[PDB]
């Protein structure tokens, strides 16, 4: 049989909050904060200062449950975890000093091999006693896991649920024997019942209080703490409360507005609780008093990002748990402000999710992309910019114009400290002193200013030197002055200049003069002159600390040249003809991870970087990159006890090494021309830099991460596209408005589509005659679909194009037609009246956004939902209900169609290459097209015939084809050409599988790595959770080593819960389940970087490639960590 | 829960029952793409079908006792076999490939189990067995059905493993056949539950209809009867559906769809339900008489035995036809 | 790698098996024995490979019985009149597709290729590959007949490499029965199907419902080309698929008799 070889790696964790729990789980004193990420676990001490990242860790597996509890006998909380497939596991925190370490204290699956997942999916709770797990995962049955300590297999025991259909259910306080309550829907209505939960005999009991009947909608119980108990239960119109016959109601009309969807107990007393809706409110639900429960009262309090989940901390200090939305700490407050809202935020947590569109863009500059993705889902609705790069954190500004130099310089030797700074521009010199954080104009006398400066700071002996353009000039410190002076003899300009403690090197035209640096002298060591002019130096001293450079690296014109000179002798040790015939303008030898290199920047951009031995001079291992146009200056600067070269440029990089790989990262800046290091008093650990007109200071990050940029929108943005010509992105929207008296509708707020620049509404009359549907009522949600037009430098809403009325925007490209040069805006919609099974109608609609205008071109009704366009060949594809059509573009400037094909149910997703299509369905996998010109109709290549209800659709290559579907899984398929009957011809057979635990919404072929000059393709993927991942493909030779080395990798790796890694990965769906085939999971290859080099050691052992050691495999996985 | 699809596909990429709806979609259209005649026959004579273990062929029963084979791709013959002296009239394949039961009308043996590796031969004869059916959970034992009295066998030995009959609560069902549950623990028989390791008759159901035996759920929580729906727990009647009536009742292979098949006495109709409320989805009207239908376990081709012609003219010429599950003809379609 | 070729084109087992004939085999159709007893098959396959076995090797010791049943089968072809010219005439990778054709038909079913041997001799690869093609050789197992000719065509194992999964199959047909409309059958024989037939029939329907499908049966055309006997043959089976059929019916429809 055949195989792919695909692996796919995070790019960006997922971070969406899909719960959030507090307690005591780090020690018995302090508070924790833990938040579930799908997969991570994040665990956090809450503070005064907000939240302590104490530890993080990953599981096999979708945390679906996830709840503290403190046996009796325990000092601190344990936690208990269930995952999506239903592994269990009893975990507890251990310090051990310096390290952290979750152990699994039980862990067991408890899956019931025939049982139907119910509609409110997985529920777990724990009874106040600590006396049982609680698990409500299929309908008719309560499994019951025992929690005394012998159980460390989470052994469990069903019992049998008449009710089958429950909707809410808690463990009650204040009850004689455990007791369960539960709303759940019958025909006649939706009531709440009790069972007392017999753990010794195995069956329920007759419960507390009897049954009730609830408000239709009641969807959640709260189980109320003593001394009070009961429950209480919140609807759509009423919150309501029930204990032995107690009973109250209240239907507040605030809460008819939206659903509140999580709730959270304030206090132990159960006196107060916080309640979330799906709009953003968040509300305070009071229990009064007398003592008996007199009354409930609801108070709305503000606006948050719409919450998954909420958690007081203490101090008025509430953490949003958000999924649609950025999650937030907030503080609540006792004063309301000017608006009256008591609810003020006090941090932004960055989610992603969901990404239902992205693309990738080469906006700034050229060869590293970005991602622009549509995030978020109603008024959390973003556009968020991905740039993978290193940040300055920008802590001063000044627009002093026109620098050519700039050095850090100490002012006073009794201090360790930078403050003071030099600064050159043509012709002469200026001096500013750096006093706390503002700095204002001196000079030191000793220093000139009526010559250019090339180089001035620290030398040895207590004293500063100056090299300028007819001066080296040495200056003590103490009294500060004059105190030494060099002059070429027959007094030339200085040319090129280099120095560093003890030894100062210039040159004069092809002349150079080595100097050494005494107490008050300026001490001419030797003379030669080079066979051609110099044009750059550096004597930085490297390797075996001296603070005197035995060498001289240098850089010449006429021939392209770098050669390391001996000092003082100036022996020509070694000579490197580089390749052009521009100029080097900067040479610098360094030391990266313990290891001699030399760099050497030439005008055109390019830099190539030699291994250094520093006492041979020898220059080996020749690499060239290019950093851009405008010549490149390097300069040098550490960081804890590290180094890097920033590259000055018109596209700044800063140059580090990682595992002894140099990396070459882009800086998140516009163009930095000359830089330095500073660690002043009032700016430690940063750097100086200046744009050409103005002059900046900052601190800058360690390691380049992802940097995210966010456009908030007020709206769901459900797809993007680029029009590089107009430089502005294309993206359809919808936002929700509310049916009120006067017929029409209102938003409930402004938004992108309320507040663009310029815009306009459908003027089309084509579902005029069409029957008019069920009429919408007061106080009903719409939806308004519209065309955004958005600049790409501001990311302003240029333009918003308002739809017909019903009509959704589902599709968009970006492209030109035929032999029109115009590009469109292509837009492919339904007609959605909510009563009706299926949209019979829809248009594909061309604009074209010229000049600041958008203009409707053409005009085509078609007969249902167009869900998918696809420029192909100069024609449209698109895909409308179940139909894939390809339309010409006329001269006339019309769509008018070609060939049909209706071999679908629903034709929901469409991808190209080539002549081929690659159409994904709603239920039956995935089929293959090919457009046949010779007859202007399509041919079906190949079908997939397995019921895989595709979310996303991609192209890895002619033969290879990538989906994901809505199990959480992967899959490939690969046709045969090369098959020798029809039958085995048009059959795709599954030849890969892979359970990614992410539900994926977008492929889309693109790299957020800078590539110039082991892995193929980059298809990069977006998910609901907000998760990136990129998908490539691996030959035979590579995939068969790393497969090898995953096994060797899971038998070291302790995984959190004792999950299989093996299981995790299964493909899994309720149709079948199969070990995965064909994928390496990239971030267990990675992982490996992070193992003890013992564990490293242990799983290298017996092992042979092109023996194998623990640092041929580092080379390997750090080199495939680079791919993103 | 929005009743309109690209309303609901919206919600799924950025807020995720949908599933029920999406079921009445796709489960209420059907349109036929191959039609498989007998070889070398003016008027076939189909009575039976059921797809193989990897469903590459359409295993096809005939009137006088043969079984063939078809391609479903090609539509060509692949083998014919000959398996009794009467019409076929039920087929089971392993879910491994390795066996098949069969079922004859008049014939004895009336079923038989069939090896089907190297070389098509009888493995064991259940000679008056009318109807006969694996058992769910593992296919290790085969259930054959005698009138009122049901046979458990095992698949290698093929002995007797026991017999359950209890001539008290027995209700003489007409079309009576025994079946396992989902967990092999239970078998219901003539309306009478029994519990396999006991040998014990648990309960015995009402009787409100002549004909139908009843299946389990393979939900593992409803046992249904015609027209009624028993709680497998409690006894108590669930619900009550006049449209299964008398209808042998599928099942697809997730347990999420349930078809139904029915002057002539035959039926032209068959109707597919939400298997986990029991709505109905779409009643599919083909205008011949049907004999027999089966799914395949992707959900892709439903074959149905149909008898061409008039209904009442009773035609020789009986055909199976495949359709394609959650796929309609457009109006631009016919040209 | 001949062997490889077989183990795609006939299989191999490595756990003593019976062939179609019930004859205890090993390896690739290596006959071990045509006596009935598992332990007189235990033993020739202990002496035949090096130690005691118990009915089980790996696969290097069925390609080592393979190699010789390939060194047995060139003998024969090496002694042949109509084989050993074209033997000859072949390198090594066509040489052994024609010792796939002998394993398969015999080396005197090959034999009868002759004017397709004679173009293979004469190194006209193409035009035998068409011809041989035209033999129910192809017709009946297509999938190896065509990779053995596109190695006789090309000389390569092209049609052995980077293949799929095989596709599900099903064990071969059975001999028709005798109502088969293109093999051949006596009147008796279908006189005495009718009788059978009948016990069951007249138990359900009077002899004036069963005597109306013989007239409907005779009274359709029949061929102007049939003899007498084959039209009363094709009047007899006609009637019995009209008649299981109403049986089928009835029953479906519930028969209390
Ligand atoms: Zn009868």
């Amino acid at each position: 049989g055949s195989m792919s070889y695909n692996y796919v790696v995070t790019a960006q964790k997922p971070t969406a909050v899909n719960g959030c729990v507090t307690g005591h789980f780090t020690s018995a004193e302090d508070l924790n904060l833990l938040i579930a990420k799908n997969t991570r676990l994040e665990i956090y001490v809450v503070t005064a200062e907000g939240l302590r990242p104490v530890k993080e860790v990953g599981m096999y597996g979708k945390i679906a449950v996830m709840e503290l509890f403190r046996p009796k006998g325990e000092s601190k909380d344990l936690l208990f975890i269930l995952t999506a497939k239903y592994n269990a596991c009893i975990l507890e925190y251990k310090q051990s000093g310096e390290s952290i370490d979750i152990i699994t204290r039980a862990h067991g699956n408890v899956q019931d091999r025939i049982g139907r997942p119910s509609e409110t999916g997985i529920i777990g709770i724990i009874d106040p006693e600590c006396r049982m797990i609680g698990l409500r995962l299929y309908d008719g049955l309560f499994k019951v896991i025992p929690l005394d300590r012998d159980n460390k297999e989470l052994k469990a025991f069903n019992i049998r649920l008449e009710e089958l259909h429950v909707i809410d259910v808690k463990f009650l306080y204040g009850c004689q024997a455990p007791t369960i309550c539960f709303v759940y829907q019958d025909p006649q209505g939706r009531h709440v019942k009790t069972y007392e939960v017999s753990l010794r005999e195995k069956e329920f009991n007759k419960g507390p209080w009897k049954q009730e009947n609830v408000e239709a909608e009641a969807s959640m119980v709260i189980a109320v703490p003593e001394p009070f108990g009961g429950a209480i239960i919140i609807g759509q119109e009423s919150i309501t409360y029930h204990n032995g016959d107690k009973y109250l109601a209240i239907a507040p009309p605030i809460i008819k507005q939206s659903t509140i969807v999580c709730h959270n107990r304030v206090d132990p007393n159960g006196s107060r609780y916080l309640l979330g809706d799906m709009e953003g409110r968040l509300f305070m639900l009071l229990l009064e008093k007398e003592v008996t429960l007199k009354d409930l009262r609801v108070e709305l309090l503000g606006e948050t990002s719409i919450a998954e989940c909420l958690t007081y901390l203490d101090n008025g200090v509430v953490f949003v748990g958000s999924r649609l939305g950025d999650s937030q700490l907030v503080k609540l407050n006792v004063d309301s402000n000017e608006q009256g809202s008591y609810v003020v935020a006090m941090e932004t947590f960055t989610n992603l999710g969901p990404i239902v569109d992205m693309c990738v863009v080469d906006l700034e500059r050229q060869g590293q992309g970005q991602l622009v993705t549509c995030s978020g889902a109603f008024k959390e609705g973003s556009l968020r910019i991905i740039r993978n790069g290193i940040g300055i954190h920008e802590h001063a500004s000044i627009d002093l114009p026109g620098i050519k130099g700039l050095w850090p310089l100490r002012s006073d030797p009794n201090r360790e400290t930078d403050d003071t700074l030099v600064l050159s521009f043509v012709g002469q010199t200026r001096v500013l002193m750096l006093n706390g954080e503002e700095v204002e104009e001196t000079e030191l006398m000793g220093f000139v200013d009526d010559q250019q400066t090339f180089f001035c700071g620290n030398v040895a002996h207590q004293q500063l030197i100056q090299i300028t353009s007819a001066s080296v000039r040495l200056v003590s410190q103490e009294p500060k002055a004059l105190v030494s002076e060099w002059k070429e003899p027959q007094a030339k300009n200085i040319s090129v200049a280099s120095c560093n403690s003890s030894q100062v090197v210039v040159a004069v035209g092809r002349a150079l003069y080595y100097l050494q640096i005494h107490p008050q002298e300026l001490r001419q060591i030797s003379h030669t002159e080079m066979e051609h002019e110099v044009a750059c130096l550096d004597i930085t001293p490297l390797g075996d600390s001296n603070g005197l450079s035995p060498l001289c690296a240098i850089g010449l014109w006429t021939d392209i040249s770098a050669r390391i000179l001996k000092l003082p002798s100036f022996e020509l040790l070694h000579k490197e003809m580089l390749g052009g015939e521009i100029i080097p303008r900067s040479i610098l030898m360094t030391t990266f991870e313990s290891s001699h290199y030399l760099l050497c920047a030439l005008g055109d951009g390019a830099l190539f970087y030699f291994g250094l031995n520093i006492e041979t001079g020898l220059l080996s291992d020749r690499k060239k990159v290019t950093l851009g146009t405008q010549p490149t200056v390097l300069r040098t600067f550490r960081s804890l006890s590290t180094t890097n070269v920033f590259a000055c440029s018109d596209r700044p990089t800063v140059i580090y090494s990682s595992n002894h790989k140099l990396v070459f990262s882009n800086v998140n800046l516009k163009e930095v021309n000359y830089m330095c290091p500073l660690n002043s008093d009032g700016y430690p650990d940063s750097l100086a830099l200046a744009n050409n007109s103005t002059l900046t200071i900052g601190t800058i990050d360690e390691i380049q991460k992802l940097h995210i940029r966010t456009v908030p929108l007020y709206e769901s943005p459900r797809k993007i596209c680029y029009q590089e010509v107009s430089q502005c992105f294309g993206v359809l929207s919808s936002r929700i408005e509310v049916q009120d008296t006067s017929g029409g509708t209102t938003a409930l707020r402004p938004s992108a589509s309320t507040q663009a620049l310029s815009s306009s509404v459908s003027s089309s009359k084509l579902f005029s005659s069409s029957t008019a549907p069920h009429e919408t009522s007061f106080g009903e949600e719409v939806e308004v679909h519209n065309l955004l037009i958005i600049d790409q430098h501001t990311f302003e809403v240029l333009h918003a194009h308002q739809f017909l009325q019903n009509e959704y925007a589902l599709s968009l490209v970006s492209c030109k037609l035929g032999k029109d040069p115009n590009t469109y805006f292509i837009v492919g919609t339904a007609m959605v009246y909510p009563e009706e099974a299926e949209p019979k109608q829809g248009r594909i609609v061309v604009f074209q956004y010229s000049d600041g205008k958008l203009q409707t071109v053409a005009e085509k009704e078609v007969k249902g939902a167009v869900y998918s366009m696809v420029e192909f060949n100069g024609k449209l594809l698109a895909s409308i209900n179940s139909t894939v059509r390809l339309y010409e573009w006329t001269t006339e400037k019309e769509l008018r169609t070609e060939c049909n094909h209706y071999n679908n149910i629903m034709a929901l997703y469409l991808k190209t290459k080539g002549d081929f299509i690659l159409v994904g369905d709603l239920m039956r996998s995935v089929l293959l097209l090919a457009y046949k010109p010779m007859e202007g109709n399509f041919e079906e290549i190949a079908r997939d015939f397995n019921p895989n209800w595709m979310s996303a659709v991609e192209i890895l290559d002619d033969d290879n084809f990538l989906g994901a579907e809505n199990a959480f899984n992967l899959f490939v398929c690969q046709k045969d050409s090369a098959a020798t009957t029809d039958e085995e011809r048009q059959h795709l057979q599954e030849v890969g599988l892979f359970h990614l635990g992410e539900f994926v919404n977008v492929f889309c072929h693109g790299s957020l790595v800078m590539q110039n000059l082991p892995t193929q393709g980059s298809v990069l993927f977006g998910t609901v959770n907000g998760m990136i991942g990129l998908v490539t493909s691996l030959s035979e030779s590579w995939y068969n080593l790393l497969l090898d080395m995953q096994n060797r990798l899971n038998k070291v790796i302790k995984s959190v819960g004792k999950i299989e890694h093996s299981f995790w990965r299964s493909f899994h769906t309720e149709r079948k389940t199969e070990p995965a085939t064909g994928f390496i999971d990239g971030d267990l290859i990675e992982s490996f970087l992070d193992i003890s080099r013992p564990k490293m050691q242990e799983v290298v052992a017996n092992l042979q490639y092109d023996e194998a050691t623990a640092d041929d495999l580092i080379k390997v996985v750090e080199e495939l960590t680079r791919i993103h | 829960a929005p009743i309109n699809f690209t309303s609901r596909l919206n919600r799924r990429a950025s807020f995720p029952d949908g599933g029920c709806f999406d079921r009445h979609l796709i489960f209420s259209r059907f349109r036929p793409i191959s039609v498989f005649r007998e070889a070398n026959e003016d008027e076939s004579g189909f009575t039976c079908c059921a797809f193989s273990a990897r469903e590459r062929f359409l295993m096809l029963g005939t009137c006088t006792g043969q079984l063939k084979l078809y391609n479903v791709f090609s539509g060509q013959e692949e083998a014919s076999y000959n398996c009794h002296n009467s019409a076929i009239t039920h087929l089971e394949p392993s879910r491994d490939g390795s066996l098949l039961l069969t079922s004859a009308t008049w014939s004895q043996p009336l079923s038989a189990l069939w090896g089907m590796k190297s070389v098509f031969d009888m493995k064991h004869s259940f000679t008056e067995d009318h109807y006969v059916e694996f058992s769910k959970h593992s296919q290790d034992r085969v259930i054959g059905t005698k009138g009122d009295i049901a046979h458990i066998y095992d698949i290698q030995t093929g002995n007797k493993l026991l017999t359950l009959f209890n001539p008290d609560l027995a209700n003489n069902y007409k079309r009576n056949c025994a079946t396992f549950n989902p967990t092999d623990d239970l078998v219901l028989n003539d309306g009478v539950l029994w519990d396999v390791r006991s040998a014990q008759a648990i309960h015995k159901f009402d009787k409100f209809n002549m004909n139908i035996s009843g299946v389990f759920h393979p939900n593992g929580l409803e046992v249904i009867i015609n027209t009624e729906i028993w709680d497998l727990r409690t006894f108590h009647l669930l619900h009550t559906v006049p449209a299964l009536d008398q209808c042998r009742v599928v099942f697809n292979h997730t347990g999420t769809v349930m078809y139904g098949a029915m002057k002539s006495p035959f039926g032209s109709s068959f109707r597919t339900f939400n298997a986990t409320d029991y709505k109905p989805i779409a009643t599919i009207d083909v205008k011949r008489n049907i004999f027999d239908l089966c799914t395949d376990t992707k959900d892709c081709y439903l074959a149905v035995i149909e008898n061409q012609g008039s209904m009442d003219a009773l035609n020789m010429d009986t055909v199976c036809r495949l359709y394609e599950v959650g796929r309609q003809r457009l109006a631009e379609e016919l040209a | 790698n001949i062997f490889e070729m077989l183990r795609i084109d006939h299989g191999l087992r490595l756990k003593i098996y019976k062939d179609t004939e019930g004859y205890y085999t090993i390896g690739i159709g290596h006959l071990l024995t045509k006596s009935p007893s598992l332990n007189a098959a235990k033993s020739e396959l202990d002496k035949a490979i090096g130690r005691n076995t118990n009915g089980v090797i790996t696969k290097d010791e069925a390609e080592k019985l393979f190699n010789q049943d390939v060194d047995a089968a060139v003998r024969g072809i090496l002694r042949n009149a109509k084989l050993k010219p074209v033997y000859d005439s072949l390198d090594a990778v066509r040489r052994a597709a024609l010792i796939n054709m002998v394993f398969q038909m015999g080396e005197t079913g090959v034999a009868g290729f002759t004017n397709s041997l004679r173009m293979l001799q004469q190194k006209r690869w193409d035009e035998a590959a068409v011809n041989l093609a035209k033999s129910r050789w192809y017709n009946q197992t297509p999938n190896r007949a065509k990779r053995v000719i596109t190695t006789f065509r090309t000389g390569t194992w092209d049609a052995y490499k980077n293949l799929a999964a095989a596709m599900e199959r099903v064990p071969p047909s059975h001999r028709p029965p005798w109502h088969s409309r293109v093999v051949p059958t006596t009147m008796q024989q279908a006189q005495q199907a009718m009788w059978d037939l009948n016990e069951e029939a007249e138990k359900h329907f009077s002899r004036e419902e069963l005597r109306g499908i013989w007239n409907d049966v005779t009274e359709l055309p029949a061929d102007p080309n049939w003899t007498v006997d084959q039209a009363a043959i094709a009047c007899a089976i006609d009637y019995i698929r009209r008649t299981q059929t109403l049986l089928f019916r009835h029953y479906r429809e519930g028969c209390y008799h």
